[PDB]
């Protein structure tokens, strides 16, 4: 290369440039933009370079995550064919609608009344705007497709309305399709959110060791405790392991990047949870006093504000267990796989690899207690010490068997079983009591009494 | 509880690097190597009899820089004649850094205060030249985090 | 570290002893290269940035999943 | 990183030759030979209360050179007879030259100031005589090499 | 009764702006930047010949402010030359302004009484300006709640 | 806002060049060279008997500056013979000129008011000549800007 300059300066304005470790959710959208499966994106910018239109589905979820205390600097957008596409109308509203749209660039216009002359207004300017995309208004909402393969993308703003992609490729049959081109991404959320879809995803989640995320505007959801007509009573009953919360821009904003937004970066080994965390962008749940009873047994988290702010409560998983303690055992469970697997390929590239020897075996001590193991103990993950009531101890234990103890077909299929851990979790704290007090005058002397206050009655036989 | 290292790294005297108008500084003596105290305190307190107490805040960042050099060094030649000719023409302000290990760091304009006393004796001697410094604020640059907000039931 | 590996008598063929001449010493040593050319992003900011993030744990420096 | 020698050449204290009047000076006592100081700081600083700074260049170069010798060397002989012939006539100043091995050097003019007490007592005792200087600036002339001008970002 | 903190936040020396036609001074120097003081008391009392207390109110309300900076400031010559100025002319009178911090301030018009004296030492020097100003009332102005306290005082 | 260095290069007593007659005057001593002095304020105040104020300029500027040299200097006995030659004949004025640096400077015509007193004792003495000097008024002279800033204040 030649350099003009033997300094160069480059300045820019607005502000300085912000790279973490961080696990990547991914979003299962519909769409067209690629040929591809997958594909990771670093910015908002990035998405509407490749043909997505501002206020998609895809859009709005990924400028949510990156809003987020946590958020990750790198997304995941699946892919499923879109069959057609729908504007719907089914609510009041008293304002021009910038209806973005784009092909392969504009943003169509409406002026408002009743919702079926609007719907009908829209289809009237799309037509005759580009004869090469569909639009038919039906009652009460616009049906727009394309008529050739040609990009379309419908997106959002200044009106009061939901997008509704459709599509005929079940979720339960992509997704063995995505994960084969890539298995980098942890959080799992998916645009389909029809009752069968949403179970088909979370089935999938569990047997590969994902976390699946969902919101949801079902009214249900805080419905009287006996009408089991919600999603997430059938997950319940099937005691699955996924995290619900109800808000009603579920389906208008795609609200869970906010709620990935504050766990991205949050490393599992701290054992902090997700009470009291903030998300930029949901908004507060407003269903009086007791709607919030219902949701809570119902495993239904909600977006709560106090105190001027707002404020995520309680992080409990469809089958009741909290959401922090789920990510640990996952988090436990990587780190120890990879820790001793990097040892072997250690001893495997030196020509001395590793063999099944009572001079060997007991290493394992070492190298489990140093990555997994110790890192958690820092960071206040594990607890250590004594018990004083049940009078244990919790330091971690770490069993390995004898050369002489393993059976003869082991030795023979050279797999070593039966390595035993212990350890003990951290809770954090989420609800306190207090009893207070007050004196309005001049209380009674107290007792005089100045011996040591014995500890236990005499008679006991 | 069991005990923590602090600091996954050690502490090397050899990173502890000191810059004087762009040049590093070499020949130290033993024992210590760089000693920077202030001038005054930072906030003084007004005491009353009642029980009224007031503070304010020092506008006064002076300070006294310690540099050990052995007498072999050239850097005492370098200093005597920086002294003699900042003498006869004037300007006397040249830049400082000090760049911390595993600690907290400098970067100010000093000058030479005092020179040090040579002594001659059966062993090879040490000399501590006295740097002054305009601002003595040492800045936590080198370790990350930012817990300030974070800290403060105020 | 520079190396200096020399040989042995027993090492060297019996030609080279009638001839008196050693063969075969050999060495090893690292240049430091001086510095030509500079680059810098400098960045200007007009007016109250937003607040940054608030998060204090130490940053993980590798993603758990890789397998 | 490896550890450097400074100079290749040892601090000799043989080599420290003191010169008064033009006669070299031998009987120096134990532990240090010669110890050189200066008397005011060279840079006094003016502190202000809002923050603005002001320095001033010292033009007092007056210094103390103290030189140890043992009771049976003539140069204290010789020291009693300068004092009186100085007293009685008046001329009170004399040469004075210290060439050091490794290290800074000194040429000024100085007097005899203080008398040092005489003891007397089971070993042979060390007597100091204070010597003043005119001037007291140290000077690198032995050591070769200009980098002052090279240093420096004021 | 326990201890208290009598404010909230601290006293700050470089909070207090002092301004003089108009532009900010710096160079301030020592431990004392400026010292406001009247020239008379507000009240002067006389005795009767049978008990009786006459109490008169002043009319006078001039005041001096000394100004103390270092010789090495360029408000040194600035003052020199105003002063070499208005003694060519006539135009002495310029406006003065002083906002303290957690205290009193000061808001009136002021002119320049007596020219320091130089003295050249060993050390920097300190050179103390008298500036006379007409009103010396100091005014409360940011301190908070003071008209309800007014009102709270009682007397006859 | 933080600290600053007020100027560039040091304060320098050395620097400092005063000349009586047209010759550099050396032999000062202790730690204070030359001390200027005015003798009156710059305006007087009056009270009104109804509240107004009335300032009126001085037309006198005779100042003093006291001069410190040790009892070995020369130019004690130059003093000491232009006085008994002043006494004699009559001339007494001849110029005076102080070169302040980083500082307000003079350029007047002096003469010598007063003879320091003597005294013999163990150390070596200090002798103080007030030299007494026509007009006072400092000059900004080797300090730039000060064009510009005279400009700037403003007052009614």
């Amino acid at each position: 290369e030649y350099q003009d300059k033997v300094v160069d300066v480059e300045v820019s304005l607005g502000t300085q440039p912000i790279t973490v470790g961080f696990e990547t959710p991914m979003f299962l959208a519909m769409h067209g933009n690629f040929p591809e499966r997958i594909r990771f994106y670093v910015s908002t910018a990035g998405m509407v370079a490749d043909g997505f239109a501002v206020g998609s589905p895809a859009y709005q979820f990924a400028t949510n995550a990156f809003a987020g205390n946590f958020a990750p600097q790198r997304v995941a957008i699946g892919r499923m064919s879109i069959d057609s596409s729908k504007v719907d109308f089914t609510g009041t509203t008293n304002t021009e609608q910038v209806v973005v749209n784009i092909t392969l660039v504009k943003a169509v216009k409406i002026n408002v009344n009743t919702p079926a002359q609007i719907a009908t207004a829209l289809a009237d300017a799309v037509t005759a705007d580009t004869g090469k995309a569909t639009a038919v208004a039906t009652g009460t909402y616009v049906t727009v497709t394309a008529v050739s393969p040609n990009v379309v993308s419908v997106g959002k703003g200044a009106g009061v309305y939901k997008i509704v992609n459709e599509s005929s490729e079940t979720v339960a049959t992509v997704l063995p399709s995505v994960i084969a081109e890539n298995h980098n991404w942890y959080f799992l959320a998916t645009e389909a959110r029809s009752d069968a879809d949403i179970v088909a995803a979370a089935e999938f989640a569990k047997a590969n060791y994902k976390l699946h995320i969902y919101n949801s505007t079902d009214v249900d959801a805080y419905a009287p405790e006996n009408s089991a007509a919600s999603v997430f009573d059938t997950l319940k009953s099937l005691s699955y392991d996924s995290l619900g919360t109800s808000d009603a821009g579920a389906d208008v904003d795609f609200t869970e990047g906010s709620v990935i937004g504050a766990m991205a970066a949050n490393d599992p080994s701290y054992g902090d949870s997700l009470h009291l965390k903030t998300m930029p962008g949901m908004v507060p749940f407003a269903g009086s006093d007791t709607q919030r009873s219902n949701a809570w047994s119902r495993n239904a988290n909600i977006y709560r504000g106090l105190y001027g702010g707002g404020s995520y409560i309680e992080g409990k998983t469809s089958s009741g267990q909290y959401v922090d303690v789920i990510r640990f055992s996952h988090w436990v469970k990587f780190r120890m796989e990879e820790s001793v697997f990097a040892y072997m390929k250690r001893r495997s590239d030196m020509g001395l690899s590793m063999k099944m020897s009572d001079e060997d075996l007991p290493v394992l001590k070492s190298v489990l207690m140093n990555n997994p193991i110790n890192i958690g103990i820092r960071n206040g993950g594990i607890l250590t010490g004594y018990d004083t009531e049940n009078k244990v101890s919790y330091d971690p234990t770490i069993i390995i068997p004898k050369r002489a103890n393993i059976p003869t077909n082991d030795l023979a299929a050279r797999i070593l079983r039966d390595v035993k851990v212990e350890l003990v979790y951290n809770n954090s704290l989420h609800y306190v009591k207090i009893r207070a007090s007050v004196v309005l005058d001049r209380p009674a002397g107290q007792s005089t009494n100045a011996q040591t206050p014995m500890s236990s009655s005499a008679v006991g036989v | 509880n069991q005990s923590k290292i602090l600091t996954l790294q050690a502490y090397d005297p050899a990173k502890v690097l000191v810059f004087i108008g762009g040049q590093r500084v070499s020949g130290f003596a033993a024992d210590t190597k760089i000693v920077i105290t202030r001038n005054n305190d930072n906030i003084s307190v007004h005491a009353g009899v009642d029980g009224e107490i007031s503070n304010a805040l020092s506008r006064d960042n002076t300070g006294v820089m310690t540099l050990s050099l052995q007498n072999t060094a050239k850097w005492n030649g370098y200093l005597a004649q920086w002294q003699r000719q900042a003498n006869v023409t004037g300007l006397i302000y040249l830049p400082v850094q000090v760049e911390g290990s595993q600690g907290l760091s400098l970067n100010t304009i000093g000058w030479i205060q005092k020179q040090p006393d040579l002594s001659y004796g059966t062993e090879v001697g040490q000399m501590d030249w006295e740097i002054g410094v305009l601002d003595a604020w040492l800045s936590p640059d080198q370790i990350q985090g930012i817990a300030a907000g974070i800290t403060g039931l105020l």
